[PDB]
């Protein structure tokens, strides 16, 4: 309940701020809202 | 300023600045307080003795009490600190 | 305002209302007359931003930061007056007397706060036309005098024309013959006078009143505490008001 | 950083105040 | 205050454990003082 | 120059575990004296 | 204020806890005081509790138990012994002489708890530093100016008006 | 009185005899948490400056009046043989009478490192009347122990604050094991008998 | 931008910065975006 | 070379240094140098130990 | 700026006279278990 | 100054030495 409530609430941003992101280089980041990504790319441990 | 040249025109030589010092100064010239003191203290900067006369709303009263005291009244660089401190410097006898 | 003058004292006392400025009402004009003069003339701040290096999203320009104003409402001016000249084609007007001068202390981000003589000293404003408009612009530069007079004596004793002239706790520091030049800036305690630039400009013109008001924006620098610091712009908004006769 | 010594004590100095009251030497009859 | 605990159990250290940890805790500081001066 | 904090890192390194052993061991000879019944049980 | 002027003697922490000791003896003359005789036993009928003790007595006339409990729940830690309660009304105030003729024996030699240093060398450098501190110094300048001439007459001190550190209209 | 100039004077003087006469060197100048030694307060002594002598305009010879071992801070005043005031540093300056810029004061050096020099410019007589005050004019290094400019006491200072703090705690000791001698019988309490 | 978090030591504060914590009390943001009132889960009221 | 904790060594740093190359083999006690500084100079502390120690 | 040597006068100066009672406690406390002769007393 | 603290380390480990060979609970039979 406590990891599916992280994922779901605070890291897509449904009930939470979401993490931190950032672009390749590091330039401009911010914390927002992450949709989960279902497919191969969600074991890129690069993709958010 | 730690070593503020003229210091001895503002009170105590017995010669004035015109420019910085107090009205406290013209109490050492019989005549000149309050009113004529309160109107060299008022105005603007002058660059000599002469330009006391150039006061708008003096008289000749207020000028023949001047020219008693003009070998005692001299004109130097205003500093700005002092000419702030003209009427009421905190100074109380 | 008429709606002011029908108040009590103490009916506006704590409320806030004296901080605040006159609101005119309509759009007319007003030819200044050649023995004119602005009486009770009111500026009020409203927005107050400090200029700061900023880190945005990957680079550090410079930015005027909004500012959090922590004495409290004694940061308005009022009962300004002075003569308005009429030249050939332009208006203008010369500040003479009034609280023209109102010290303000804001806040950074970071807690750094920002001390600064909010005034309109030796204002001589040229404005574009002869009449008050609600287009009229007037503006011009004015005398920041220093945030603290020379009587100001520092928490070690010393000031500009009274107070010690040495770091009198460490009387060590007196010794050879450099002495305690290290220590001149922080004992030398100088009076400066910088200058500011306010843009008024006329929006609201009550001719039977013979009242204008509109907004303004204005930057000066802030408080050196006796040359000791390096003193950053302010930029300020706000409201004016004033009564031509 | 000498604040953190400062903080420190205080913050020990109330603990100790704590233990004392709470986990006193209860006095006992017989 | 609920019943006087039965697993209370006294803690030995004899004189050999004593010189065995402080000669470990000297030489370990005799050991890191010099790269915790640096 | 050294690092400040280290008089603080080695001074308290050895003190408070050396006199957290020391501690263990009076206890523990305490502790056989009170048990051995003669004038040190008191 | 000889002494606070010249040596700052407030400052030092062995007049601290000489102030300690005096307030603390003060504080237990006075709590002791009023345990006891809000602690009496009813031994007589009259409500003048004053007549119901006699000197030969053996008897406790006040209760040490109620006195241990109400101060162990109104302040949390109460007295259980009488004989370390009445050893510990000598202590403080006792200890808190001794410890003050310690400081005032540094104060005979000028070895006075005077200033702060890293205080003082940052509001030397630092003219919007002010603590309470910085504060008490200020005051400490003016007793030694203000005072020296007529308070040591025998070393002549003249001090003209325009060398006395005055604030600004005072 | 031999036939010497007062800069040949001043020059026989030795620095070891002009640096006992200094306040950083009395005893009765430190403080109880000034630590350390008293190179630590002030410097470490390199030079002697030469021995100051002030005069004004007319030309009589001024002295500072020097600093009592009371006083932490002292104004600075210069006074004739008289010891009647001539010249100061003001706290207020605006109806001060004896600054040293209206009266007008020059300082010659004599001895030392300063030997033949005059100084009459007003900022830098007054930078000599405030080292004045404290005794002889030493040139001092203040880096080698990053000395922080508050003086600090002689090992004879130090050494009363033990003894006399010691001496002290001791009499106590003294009427404790005293009165546990006499009253041996008593100590572990009375008899109610 | 050249004085980040990570050149100053800070080792607990990136894993607030991680999950959502950008502001303090005292006004700044580590985004450089200066905040009115961060509430209650600033950098401050999160470690108390 | 600088081998004690009173010229700036650390326990890690810190050595005898052993004796000079000039001495190279020869014998180096200290009633063979003239003064106490010229032993301490050439490394003598090192033969003084090291032959005590290989004989204890 | 303070003096460093400050920092080891006032830790050490808190506790290793500290840790002194908190031995002479342990050990008054142990000594009263091993002469009680239950469970505690080995 | 930190050589102060390097002699005491040294000379507090060699004291430790000399009470654990001089001091040394003595093994006993029975
Ligand atoms: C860790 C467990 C796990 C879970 C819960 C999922 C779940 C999902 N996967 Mg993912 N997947 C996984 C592991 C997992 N996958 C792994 C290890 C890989 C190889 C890197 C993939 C590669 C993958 C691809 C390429 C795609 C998915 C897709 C999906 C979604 C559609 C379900 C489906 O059966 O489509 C079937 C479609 C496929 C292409 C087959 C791949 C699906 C894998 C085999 C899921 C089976 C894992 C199973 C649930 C674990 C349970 C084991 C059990 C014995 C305990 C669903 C959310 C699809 C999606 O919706 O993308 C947006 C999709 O296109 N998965
Ligand atoms: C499971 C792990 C997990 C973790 C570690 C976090 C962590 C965080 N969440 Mg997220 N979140 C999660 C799951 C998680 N979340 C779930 C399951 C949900 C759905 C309910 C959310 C929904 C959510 C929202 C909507 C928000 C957060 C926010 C936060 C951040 C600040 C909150 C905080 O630090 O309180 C720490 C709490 C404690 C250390 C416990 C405190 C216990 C004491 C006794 C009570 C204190 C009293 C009172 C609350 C505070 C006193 C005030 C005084 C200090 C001034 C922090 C990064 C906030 C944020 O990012 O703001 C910038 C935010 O707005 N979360
Ligand atoms: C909170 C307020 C407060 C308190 C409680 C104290 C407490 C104290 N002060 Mg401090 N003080 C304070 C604030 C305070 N101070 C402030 C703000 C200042 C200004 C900085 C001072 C300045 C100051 C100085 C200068 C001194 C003190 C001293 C003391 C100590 C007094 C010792 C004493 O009992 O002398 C009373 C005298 C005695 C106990 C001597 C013996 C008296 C004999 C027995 C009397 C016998 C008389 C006999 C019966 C004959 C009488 C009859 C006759 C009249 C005919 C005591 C610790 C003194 C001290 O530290 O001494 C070590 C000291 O010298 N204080
Ligand atoms: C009779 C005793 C005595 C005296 C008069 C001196 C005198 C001196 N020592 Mg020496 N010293 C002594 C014993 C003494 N020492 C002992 C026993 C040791 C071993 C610990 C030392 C180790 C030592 C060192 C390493 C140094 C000195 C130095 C000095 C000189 C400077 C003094 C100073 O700055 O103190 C500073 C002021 C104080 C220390 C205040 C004293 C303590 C006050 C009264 C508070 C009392 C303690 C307090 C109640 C407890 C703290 C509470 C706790 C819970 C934190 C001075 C000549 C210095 C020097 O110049 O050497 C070249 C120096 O570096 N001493
Ligand atoms: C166990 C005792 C002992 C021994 C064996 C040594 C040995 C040595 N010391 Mg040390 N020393 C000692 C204790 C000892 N020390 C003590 C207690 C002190 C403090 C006082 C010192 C202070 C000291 C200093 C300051 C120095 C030495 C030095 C030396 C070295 C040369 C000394 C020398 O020339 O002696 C003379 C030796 C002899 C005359 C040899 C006697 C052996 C006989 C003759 C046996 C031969 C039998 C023969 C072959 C049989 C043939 C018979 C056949 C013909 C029939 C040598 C390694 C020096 C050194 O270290 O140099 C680097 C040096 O500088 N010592
Ligand atoms: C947390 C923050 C931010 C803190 C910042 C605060 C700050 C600025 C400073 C605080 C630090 C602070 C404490 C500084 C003080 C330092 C100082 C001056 C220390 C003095 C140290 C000292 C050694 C002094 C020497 C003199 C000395 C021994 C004094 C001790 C005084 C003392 C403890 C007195 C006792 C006080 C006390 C409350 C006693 C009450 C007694 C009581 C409970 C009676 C009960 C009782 C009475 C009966 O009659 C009977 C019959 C029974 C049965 C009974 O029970
Ligand atoms: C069921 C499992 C669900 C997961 C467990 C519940 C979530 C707990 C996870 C940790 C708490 C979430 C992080 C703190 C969030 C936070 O900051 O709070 C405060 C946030 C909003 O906080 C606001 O944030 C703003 C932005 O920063 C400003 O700072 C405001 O000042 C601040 O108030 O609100 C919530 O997310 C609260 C929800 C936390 C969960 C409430 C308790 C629910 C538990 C009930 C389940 C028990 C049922 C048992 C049945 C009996
Ligand atoms: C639940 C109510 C939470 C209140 C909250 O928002 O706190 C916000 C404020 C700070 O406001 C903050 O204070 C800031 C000013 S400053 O940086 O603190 O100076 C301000 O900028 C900021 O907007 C404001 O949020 O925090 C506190 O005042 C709470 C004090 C902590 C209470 C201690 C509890 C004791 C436990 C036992
Ligand atoms: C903030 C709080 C921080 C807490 C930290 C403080 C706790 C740390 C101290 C605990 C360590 C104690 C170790 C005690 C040591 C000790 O008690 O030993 C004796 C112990 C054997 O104990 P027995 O089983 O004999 O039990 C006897 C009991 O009385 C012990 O309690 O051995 C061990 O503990 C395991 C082996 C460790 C062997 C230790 C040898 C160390 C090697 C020495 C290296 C130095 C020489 C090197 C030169 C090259
Ligand atoms: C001016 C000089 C200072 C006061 C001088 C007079 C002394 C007070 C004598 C009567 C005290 C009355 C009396 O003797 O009370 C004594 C009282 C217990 O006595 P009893 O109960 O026997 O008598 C009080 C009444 O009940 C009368 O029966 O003791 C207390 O518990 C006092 C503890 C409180 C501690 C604070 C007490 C201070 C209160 C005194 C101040 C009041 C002055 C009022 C005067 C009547
Ligand atoms: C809001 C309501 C709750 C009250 C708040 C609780 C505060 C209670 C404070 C207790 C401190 C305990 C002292 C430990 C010592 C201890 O626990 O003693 C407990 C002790 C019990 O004595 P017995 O008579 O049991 O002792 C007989 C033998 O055991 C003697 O050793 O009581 C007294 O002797 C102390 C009574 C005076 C208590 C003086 C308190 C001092 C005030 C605090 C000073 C520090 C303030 C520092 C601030 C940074
Ligand atoms: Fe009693």
């Amino acid at each position: 309940l406590l990891c599916f409530g992280f994922g779901a609430f605070h890291v897509t941003g449904l009930f939470g701020p979401g993490i931190w992101v950032s672009d390749a280089y590091g330039i401009t980041g911010k914390v927002q809202p992450v949709a989960p990504a279902w497919g191969a790319d969600g074991f890129n441990p690069f993709n958010p | 300023v730690i070593d503020y040249e003229n210091i001895g025109y503002l009170g105590g030589s017995s010669i004035v600045d015109i420019n910085n010092a107090n009205v406290r100064a013209y109490l050492k010239m019989p005549g000149m307080y309050p009113t004529v003191a309160g109107k060299i203290v008022s105005h603007g900067p002058y660059s000599g003795v002469a330009d006391l006369y150039k006061i708008p709303g003096l008289s000749s009263a207020e000028a023949d009490v001047i020219k008693k005291y003009e070998s005692r009244l001299t004109a130097k660089t205003p500093s700005p600190d002092y000419v702030i401190d003209r009427i009421n410097n905190g100074l109380y006898r | 305002k008429s709606q002011i003058n029908e108040l009590s004292y103490l009916q506006v006392k704590g409320t806030g209302l004296a901080n605040r400025c006159a609101e005119v009402v309509g759009e007319d004009s007003i030819k200044p007359k050649p023995g004119a003069k602005l009486v009770d003339m009111c500026i009020e701040p409203k927005a107050w931003a400090v200029e700061e290096e900023v880190g945005k999203a990957g680079k550090t320009e410079k930015k005027f930061v909004n500012s959090k104003v922590m004495t409290r409402q004694t940061y308005t001016l009022d009962a300004i007056e002075g003569p308005i000249t009429v030249d050939g084609g332009k208006i203008t007007f010369n500040e003479k007397e009034g609280i023209d001068y109102a010290a303000t202390t804001v806040q950074l981000p970071g807690g750094e706060r920002v001390p600064f003589l909010f005034t309109v000293k030796d204002l001589v404003a040229k404005g574009n036309g002869d009449t008050f408009k609600p287009g009229f612009q007037m503006g011009g530069d004015f005398n920041t005098p220093s945030y603290r007079t020379g009587l100001f004596l520092d928490p070690k004793g010393r000031g500009g024309t009274t107070g010690y002239d040495m770091a009198v706790a460490l009387p060590a520091l007196q010794l050879g013959e450099e002495g305690d030049a290290e220590l001149f800036g922080e004992n030398n305690k100088v009076f400066d006078i910088t200058q500011g630039r306010i843009e008024m400009e006329v929006n609201k013109v009550n001719a039977e009143d013979s009242e204008i008001g509109g907004v303004f924006v204005a930057t000066q620098l802030s408080d050196t505490d006796m040359g000791s610091k390096t003193p950053k712009k302010v930029l300020t908004k706000g409201i004016f008001y004033a009564k031509v006769d | 950083m000498e604040a953190l010594v400062y903080t420190f004590l205080l913050i020990g100095t109330l603990m100790v105040i704590f233990f004392a009251v709470f986990f006193r030497e209860t006095p006992r009859i017989l | 205050m609920t019943g006087p605990n039965p697993n209370k159990q006294a803690v030995e250290l004899n004189r050999t454990s004593l010189y065995w940890g402080l000669l470990l805790i000297f030489v370990l500081a005799v050991l890191f003082s010099s790269y915790f001066f640096n | 120059e050294v690092q400040f904090g280290a008089y603080l890192a080695v001074l308290l390194g050895t003190f408070l575990p050396a006199l957290f052993l020391v501690n263990l061991f009076i206890q523990t000879e305490a502790r056989k004296a009170g048990k051995a019944g003669g004038q040190d049980s008191d | 204020l000889f002494l606070q002027g010249f040596h700052n003697w407030t400052l030092n922490p062995f007049h601290m806890m000489g102030v300690a000791g005096i307030l603390g003896g003060a504080l237990l003359c006075a709590i002791h005081g009023a345990t006891v005789e809000n602690t009496l036993f009813e031994d007589g009928d009259a409500a003048n509790t004053f007549r119901a003790f006699t000197p030969t007595q053996s008897e406790e006339t006040y209760s040490m138990v109620t006195a241990n409990r109400f101060w162990s729940q109104i302040f949390g830690v109460a007295f259980s012994n009488k004989r370390w309660l009445h050893f510990f009304m000598l202590f403080v105030p006792v200890t808190g002489l001794w410890t003050s003729s310690i400081g005032i024996v540094g104060l005979a030699l000028n070895l006075r708890a005077y200033d702060f240093v890293s205080q003082e060398l940052r509001a030397a450098e630092d003219p919007e530093f002010e603590t309470f501190y910085t504060k008490n110094h200020l005051l400490d300048e003016g007793i030694r100016a203000w005072m020296a001439a007529q308070d040591q007459p025998h070393e002549n001190f003249v001090f003209p008006e325009e060398v006395l550190p005055r604030g600004n209209a005072l | 009185s031999e036939g010497l100039s007062e800069s040949q004077a001043w020059s026989r003087i030795p620095d070891k005899l002009a640096f006992y006469d200094y306040i950083g060197n009395n005893p009765a100048k430190g403080g109880l948490f000034r630590a350390g030694p008293m190179n630590k307060g002030d410097g470490i002594a390199e030079a002697w400056l030469g021995h100051p002598i002030f005069r004004d305009k007319e030309g009589r010879e001024l002295t500072v009046r020097r600093m009592p071992a009371f006083f932490e801070t002292f104004p600075v005043i210069l006074v004739d043989k008289d010891g009647i005031i001539r010249a100061d540093i003001p706290f207020r300056r605006a109806e001060s009478k004896y600054s040293i810029e209206q009266v007008g004061v020059t300082v010659d050096f004599y001895g030392g490192k300063l030997n033949g020099q005059t100084f009459k410019d007003a900022p830098t007589v007054k930078k000599f009347a405030r080292k004045a005050q404290l005794g002889e004019v030493f040139e001092f290094d203040r880096t080698s122990l990053e000395s922080d400019g508050v003086f600090r006491s002689s090992p004879r200072g130090w050494y009363t604050y033990g003894h006399a703090n010691f001496a002290l705690l001791f009499f106590f000791g003294h009427l404790w094991h005293g009165g546990r001698t006499i009253f041996r019988d008593v100590f572990t309490g009375i008899g109610a008998e | 931008v050249l004085n980040p978090m990570w050149r100053q030591g800070m080792f607990v504060m990136p894993f607030m910065t991680r999950l959502g914590i950008t502001d303090s009390w005292g006004g700044w943001s580590i985004t450089g975006e200066s905040v009115s009132n961060p509430g209650i889960w600033s950098f401050e009221g999160v470690a108390l | 070379v600088a081998g004690s904790l009173l010229y700036g060594n650390n326990i890690i740093s810190g050595a005898v240094v052993p004796s000079s190359n000039a001495i190279g083999m020869h014998f180096y006690p200290i009633w063979e140098a003239a003064s106490i500084d010229e032993w301490l100079y050439n490394g003598g502390p090192y033969q003084l130990i090291v032959l005590h120690f290989l004989l204890g």
